[PDB]
């Protein structure tokens, strides 16, 4: 599961 | 009359914070769906049940600051969004700090940190709002001091929540003067 929508690693 | 010492969101993820354990705990992410890029540290290990994930800032020189004000902006997803996570999922995280005269670099020792508070969301983000990209941004502020050493760190402890930390702003108030 993800904490925040449309988040991508940096 | 405020002087900003640390501003995560304005730094564009270039501040080089430290994660422990490195990998599989807090992760640096960006979201570029909006006008302004969004940067964040986030974690969401809500099923495991034995989480102890730490995030530490770079070292901040205190200068003239005595009382520092710490402003956090963050989202927390409803634990009911995750089936079977009744016992493993949490909805809070913990804020810590440490004062020091030198920079410890990559040596993160949580034993040097003092808890400031448990940070809890006034608004949790439920699944329908998450899927529609309507997250609920919470704001919580705490202060500590008087500081007495050359510098300080903040740290964030995740114990099994689904949390995104989007803003960390630390400032102090300049000394009041009689015009
Ligand atoms: O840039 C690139 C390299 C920087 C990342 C180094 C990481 S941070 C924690 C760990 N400890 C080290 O001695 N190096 C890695």
């Amino acid at each position: 599961y993800s904490a925040y929508p449309d988040s991508v690693p940096m | 009359g405020e002087v900003v010492l640390l501003d995560f969101a304005a730094a564009g993820g270039e501040l080089g914070w430290l994660t422990h354990p490195y990998g599989k705990g807090w992760d640096l992410m960006q979201n570029i769906m909006n006008d302004m890029p969004i940067y964040m540290y986030s974690v969401c290990n809500v099923m495991s049940g034995d989480q102890d994930n730490w995030l530490r800032t770079n070292w901040v020189y205190r200068g003239e600051a005595e009382r520092i004000f710490i402003e956090l902006k963050f989202t927390v997803r409803d634990c009911n969004s995750f089936p079977g996570g009744a016992s493993s999922c949490k909805e809070t995280f913990n804020l810590y700090y440490a004062e020091s005269d030198l920079d410890y670099g990559t040596n993160f020792q949580k034993r040097l940190f003092t808890k400031i508070d448990t940070i809890a969301p006034d608004e949790i983000t439920v699944s329908s709002d998450f899927e529609a990209r309507h997250v609920k941004l919470n704001v919580e502020e705490r202060s500590v001091g008087p500081l007495t050493r050359k510098g300080f760190y903040l740290a964030f402890q995740d114990i099994g929540a689904c949390v995104a930390l989007l803003s960390v702003r630390v400032y102090y108030k300049k000394a009041h003067h009689h015009h």
